[PDB]
């Protein structure tokens, strides 16, 4: 897990947000890179948002 | 080193004796004398009860105990928690109420009962609803403590199901004899097969009721276990063709069979005593004695129950001691209102059947003549003929099973009719005749010929 | 006619009461000639035995309802199950006096067997009621893993999210769990501190030394507490302020006597008015029939009404827990009960002895601390 | 748009009767019987909740 450096849109948005809005941003990757389903885990039933 | 059982009057005494003397001279010949004192009789009376548990506890302080009566009060086994708690020995449960598991097993129970698993139960209903693709539900419980248990089973096990098993809610009877709330319940039922989950005589009740309604008729259908039917030896009168039960039955198995089963996985645990410990905690003293206290300092099976295997039967159990491998004799009534015989579980928990889907057959005749041979030709694209995926089920979205004629060798050419996925313009269209003609429709496919031949008029295909 | 009503108590000077109100039940309202024999067994010294006197005297006088306190010292695990599950064989009612172990609620064993005093998660709706005294909406449950405690966790979830009402964390508990620390920080993460707590004395106890200990007492800090957490050392390591609960004649129980027994004698001439009256069997041998009239008991039970208790209306739930039970909530402050909370059963009414919130002042507090980090 | 003419047979069936009566699936309800037929009916359809 390494801090890395981020462009884009939403990152401008939160900092009008912050200005709006007045919060701090705790920013993170994704382990998986992926949105993550309702997928079953094994015991092949247990439909889990991942 | 000792067995207690105590029984219905069955299978006899002497019997028992010979039974004791087979398993004793048939394999691992015990180091511990495992020794039995069995009987017969017709009680559940508490009062028989205390004798028994204090003429065995104060007799040598018996070791191990395999019960299977003739009875049915399924609480008589929820009272055997005194015993598993008072005299701390682990508790076989084969037939009678013992084999009739309401007992949620608790932390001081030493249960271990070979009946109503209620898990596997609702699991196997579920394959049921599988195999022959009864997707479309009636669900109809009463209100018994205990069945909202069931619905929360089929609450959870249908959302933890991306199949998308066709639901008709569970109508649940809320006190019998209302008769006309019951009624105005049970006009809501709108489907072919109706689950059930009752009382004996409720069913009485329901199925009178349904003659009324109609929703006794044979194109209908109608699986209620083992809760309903119990002895499949009791057959009463409104009760028709095709209703199917799963029993842990004496139909696939003896008494004895069982009996030299869980003897040898009594003495499996005691290895494993034998093995962990070198000793084993005896029964306790007395009946009405509250000694030192129940320190179980040499450790009831409850981990040595984890591991017994039989003859090639994993015959250990769950922690909440119900069978790893069940036998789930799943047996059904037929036109005559006899029980026979159609699935067992034995194998992964895997359904072992006779692929016989029509058995609504004129028992309270309600004769259904609807059904259409249609046999005909793969042509594509009005039959495009897919094959059974494992995709959860044998369903494919667009499709209808079809069998075909599946012959074994160019010299046994008998034609196993293999169910096989369907999808075509024809296929389509015969939906469209459900939706407008509005029957059933069978579905075979053409071997004997193409279209039609004129061998001397003698027409193929 | 002569109906045989057991009663199973510390003192024979009760059962003595038992047969005084069977003396007035043959008086008021009720017709019979004999229609009422008295028997009266105290708690037996071994929980072993406790059909003895069933079978053996009480069956034996075909007994068809007993009245039972829950032990002659009421506080070990002597919880009167075995009474109980030997009178559960052939449908025979039977209505707990005074107890509040849920685990006898558990009516697909506890066939025959309701509740004058409801149990504790009956106390779960009460909570809610407070809810919308005081408006909250982020919720700390706290439940020692218990089948009445995850009962209570099914009242609580429904009333909930009847209204939809989200709790944050349930946190789960064995008992004699002291290491809670862990779960203590995962508590100082939240905007609540709504502490809604549900153990044994002893759980508690150290809870509050270490939640303290956290230092985790603060105005907010709500402590929601049941009451087996109102005894002993849960007393004793609980800061000041602190809401308990407090069921009003929960332990009358001779007006618990005289209620039970107009009860029953009414709902016994409810018996008569009926037909085909079974027939209690006198021995435990070779009677292995169940009562047919057991459902038909339990209709009679379920379906008569008795505003006419010393207690109130002695008119029970669905699981025969008396409905509108009066409630009394109360606030050690430095450690001396201060009564605020009054409830028929849902009616709200405040003592106008105010709420000193458990840590600092009288005022209604926020579980609602936001952070402003945003993960 | 028609739901048929569901003629109740003979008075007093009152089980045959709610059997045709549990044939009814619309709103609006014609009618044309005797009046103590009437108080059946209605006793019988607000127990059917039509």
């Amino acid at each position: 897990t390494v801090p890395q450096c981020c462009y884009g849109f939403c990152i401008d948005l939160l900092i009008k947000l912050a200005r709006t809005m007045n919060f701090t941003y705790e920013v993170h990757l994704v382990a998986d890179g992926k949105f993550g389903t309702q997928e079953r885990v094994n015991n092949s039933n247990k439909k889990e948002w991942n | 080193l000792n067995i207690a059982v105590m029984l219905g009057h069955s299978h006899d005494v002497t019997e028992r004796e010979l039974r004791t003397l087979w398993g004793p001279e048939q394999a691992a010949g015990l180091p511990l004398d495992v020794n039995v004192v069995a009987l017969l009789m017709n009680r559940t009376d508490p009062k028989s009860l205390i004798t028994h548990v204090c003429d065995l506890m104060s007799g040598a302080r018996i070791h191990g105990l395999v019960f299977g009566d003739d009875t049915d009060q399924e609480a008589v086994a929820q009272m055997l928690d005194f015993i598993s708690s008072h005299t701390f020995v682990p508790i076989l449960g084969i037939h009678g109420g013992a084999s009739m598991i309401m007992a949620d097993k608790d932390p001081t129970s030493t249960f271990f009962q070979f009946g109503a698993s209620i898990q596997q139960q609702a699991t196997v209903m579920l394959k049921i609803m599988q195999d022959y693709d009864w997707h479309v539900f009636s669900l109809v419980t009463t209100i018994f403590p205990g069945y909202r248990e069931f619905i929360s089973f089929v609450k959870t096990t249908v959302d933890n199901s991306f199949v998308g098993w066709d639901m008709q809610n569970v109508i649940t009877l809320d006190t019998s004899f209302e008769d006309a709330k019951t009624q105005v319940q049970l006009k809501k039922i709108h489907s072919s097969v109706i689950l059930l989950y009752c009382s004996k005589d409720e069913a009485v009740l329901i199925l009178s009721e349904a003659r009324s309604l109609g929703l006794t008729g044979y194109d209908f259908f109608w699986i209620v276990p083992s809760l309903v039917s119990g002895n499949t030896e009791l057959i009463p009168k409104e009760f028709p063709s095709g209703l199917i039960s799963v029993s842990y039955d004496d139909w696939d198995y003896s008494l004895e069979a069982r009996v030299r089963d869980g003897i040898g996985i009594l003495t499996t645990a005691a290895s494993s005593m034998l093995e962990k410990f070198s000793y084993i905690p005896e029964a306790k003293a007395s009946c009405y004695g509250q000694m030192e206290r129940p320190e179980v300092p040499m450790h009831t099976l409850h981990p040595f129950m984890v591991n017994v295997t039989w003859d090639g039967k994993d015959l250990s159990f769950t922690e909440e001691g119900y069978q790893v491998h069940p036998r789930l004799v799943v047996i059904v009534l037929n036109k005559d209102r006899e029980w026979e015989k159609v699935g067992k579980w034995e194998n992964h928990t895997l359904s072992l059947r006779h692929a016989v889907w029509p058995r609504y057959k004129s028992f309270s005749d309600e004769p259904d003549d609807n059904h259409l041979s249609i046999v005909t030709l793969e042509e594509a694209p009005f039959v495009i003929v897919e094959d059974i995926d494992p995709l959860t089920e044998t369903c494919v979205r667009n499709t209808v099973p079809c069998r075909k004629f599946v012959k074994i060798n160019n010299s046994t050419n008998e034609g196993m009719n293999v169910k096989k996925c369907c999808k075509g313009f024809c296929i389509d269209i015969l939906k469209k005749l459900s939706r407008t003609v509005k029957f059933t429709y069978d579905l075979y496919l053409v071997t004997n010929g193409k279209h039609g031949k004129k061998v001397n008029n003698v027409w193929n295909g | 006619k002569i109906v045989n009503i057991g009663a199973v108590l510390s003192t024979r000077k009760h059962e003595q009461m038992f047969r005084e109100a069977v003396n007035q039940a043959n008086k008021r309202h009720g017709s019979w000639k004999i229609q009422l024999n008295a028997t009266s067994v105290t708690h037996k010294p071994n929980a072993i035995q406790m059909a003895l006197s069933v079978c053996e005297d009480l069956i034996s006088s075909q007994v068809y309802a007993i009245l039972v306190s829950h032990p002659p010292t009421p506080n070990d695990h002597f919880t009167p199950t075995p009474v109980s599950y030997t009178a559960g064989f052939y449908r025979i009612p039977v209505l707990g006096l005074t107890t509040r172990m849920s685990i006898y609620s558990d009516k697909s064993i506890h066939l025959s067997f309701l509740r004058t005093v409801p149990p504790y998660s009956h106390q779960s709706s009460v909570w809610f009621e407070m809810m919308r005294v005081y408006s909250w909406n982020h919720i700390i449950l706290l439940v020692s893993d218990d089948h009445e405690g995850r009962a209570a966790q099914k009242r609580l979830e429904t009333l909930l999210e009847e209204r939809e009402s989200k709790a944050e964390k349930v946190l789960q508990f064995d008992p004699g769990t002291k290491n809670v620390t862990a779960l203590l920080m995962e508590a100082k993460e939240l905007e609540a501190r709504v502490i809604i707590l549900s153990a044994s004395e002893d759980d508690a106890a150290t809870v509050y030394r270490a939640a303290a200990m956290l230092n985790m007492t603060g105005s907010g800090y709500v402590w929601l507490v049941g009451e087996r957490e109102i005894s002993g050392n849960a007393l004793r390591y609980a800061p000041d302020g602190i809401l308990g609960l407090q069921l009003i004649n929960g332990k009358n129980e001779s007006a618990h006597i005289s209620d039970a027994v107009g009860v029953v004698a009414q709902a016994v001439h409810e018996l008569l008015e009926k037909e085909n009256i079974t027939d209690p069997p006198r021995g435990c041998v070779g009677n292995t029939n169940i009562w047919k009239t057991g459902p038909l008991f339990k209709r009679v039970l379920m379906s008569s009404k008795y505003a006419d208790g010393v207690t109130g209306r002695v008119e029970f739930n669905e699981d025969g827990d008396r409905k509108f039970a009066n409630y009394s909530i109360m606030n050690l402050q430095n450690r001396k009960l201060v009564q605020v909370g009054i409830y028929n059963g849902t009616h709200v009414i405040p003592n106008d002895r105010k709420i000193i919130w458990p840590g600092g002042e009288t005022e209604k507090p926020r579980g609602y601390q936001m952070s402003t980090r945003l993960k």
